[PDB]
């Protein structure tokens, strides 16, 4: 329907610069104004600005006045945030959306920001499969360990979305300045191993992608 | 800069019941031009952007279910839901949508009551792309049980086992309101290989007796 898909960079280093793009698709980019919106910590909203793509006209929150520029290109339908000096108060998700009559009614998916002198690390990714000696059960958890990763957006993929159900993302944790998270799924044991499972690692911040096939210990 | 203060924080409620959240302003939000108040109400599910729901305080976007309800004039909102369902866990923002700067409400979180459930315990022993990395992990997973409240307890050898352990929980789970959690136990290679006997033990209120999970890694 109504579509905003925001880009940039998820890594960037402190005091340099980073210009996040919103691309509009599904209405008329010009009838509408452009906010974006800081969520710092998974947790608190900021406005930060409002853009009328037919004048250039921009309300900044003072807060944000010299670290965020608004900024439209109408010939593509595509709204940019420029942040500057990029300092640790920085990193966090930056989401646009389209403010009318009916305030912000679409949002972006937003661009998770993270301010940084580390460099870009890509997971490994670990098989978790019943070993050993264990009950077939009636049902069987798999899982994948992903492991080592920085910055932190990373997702996982079950059998191209076929067992999205059953499924359990636990949030990473960050130790020694990389990432860890893993993946379960619960699959009925007339599927596994009998068909094959594979989990899917994306780690955009690296163009990195990972299958990781699930196999039996020995054979049945 | 108007100030938006949502009430209570948390609350928890079960399937079926009706809620009633408080977001109050300091000053007041009424266009008396447009005899319209513009306050917005927005739902965040976990790992999600934010969804808009209400806005003007009373008008629901297409699509919204009318379980979801919203009221009140001047400085004294609440949003109400009439027949809570475990889809509705997330935090509620609401928004002042009438003056510059546009200001949120800190969020107030819907969280779920179901029987208490126990877990469902499964054990993994270290992969052999993380031995050759020389890493090992044993991760147990507890999946859907309720309340939050686990207690893991890693042995290795009858032994007890507490510098390697990592926890983490998912959020709480849209379908049946259960919570998992993945613990993990990292060793090097060299020590996971000193010994034979591994171990993680759930002990919930759902139960006295422990559950308990473990392999022989010479068997693996």
């Amino acid at each position: 329907e109504v579509q905003l898909q925001q880009f940039g960079a998820e890594l960037v280093k402190p005091g340099a610069s980073v210009k996040i793009s919103c691309k509009a698709s599904g209405y008329t980019f010009t009838d509408y104004n452009m906010d974006w919106v800081k969520q710092s910590h998974g947790k608190s909203l900021e406005w930060i600005g409002d853009i009328n793509p037919n004048y250039d006209s921009t309300v900044y929150n003072q807060k944000f006045k010299g670290k965020a520029t608004l900024t439209v290109d109408k010939s593509s339908s595509t709204a940019y945030m420029e942040l500057r000096s990029l300092t640790s108060e920085d990193t966090a998700i930056y989401y646009c959306a389209r403010d009318g009559a009916y305030a912000m009614d679409h949002w972006g998916q937003g661009t998770s920001v993270t301010v940084s002198s580390a460099k870009t690390t890509p997971p490994s990714v670990y098989p978790l499969a019943p070993g050993c000696g264990d009950t077939t059960g009636s049902s069987v958890t798999l899982g994948c360990l992903v492991k080592g990763y920085f910055p932190e957006s990373v997702t996982v993929t079950w059998n191209s979305g076929s067992l999205s159900s059953s499924v359990h993302t636990f949030p990473a944790l960050l130790q020694s300045g990389l990432y860890t998270m893993s993946s379960s799924v619960t699959v009925p044991s007339s599927t596994w191993p009998s068909q094959t499972v594979t989990c899917s690692v994306a780690h955009p911040a690296s163009s990195t992608t990972v299958d990781k096939k699930l196999e039996p210990s020995g054979p049945i | 800069d108007i100030v938006m203060t949502q009430s209570p924080s948390s609350l928890s409620v079960s399937a079926g019941e009706k809620v009633t959240m408080s977001c109050k302003s300091s000053q007041s939000l009424l266009n008396s031009g447009h005899q319209k108040n513009y306050l917005a109400w927005y739902q965040q599910k976990p790992g999600q952007p934010p969804k808009l729901l209400i806005s003007g305080a009373s008008t629901r976007e297409s699509g919204v279910p009318d379980r979801f309800t919203g009221s009140g004039s001047g400085t004294d909102f609440t949003l109400t839901i009439s027949s809570v369902q475990a889809e509705d866990l997330a935090v509620y923002y609401c928004q002042n949508d009438h003056r510059y700067p546009l200001t949120f409400g800190a969020g107030t979180k819907l969280e779920l009551k179901r029987a208490d459930a126990a877990p469902t315990v499964s054990i993994f022993p270290p992969s052999s792309e993380q031995l050759t990395s020389g890493g090992a992990s044993v991760v147990c997973f507890l999946n859907n049980f309720y309340p939050k409240d686990i207690n893991v307890k890693w042995k290795i050898d009858g032994s007890e086992r507490q510098n390697g352990v990592l926890n983490s929980w998912t959020d709480q789970d849209s379908k049946d309101s259960t919570y998992s959690m993945s613990s993990t136990l990292t060793l090097t290679k060299d020590e996971y290989e000193r010994h034979n006997s591994y171990t993680c033990e759930a002990t919930h209120k759902t139960s006295t007796s422990p559950i308990v999970k473990s392999f022989n890694r010479n068997e693996c």
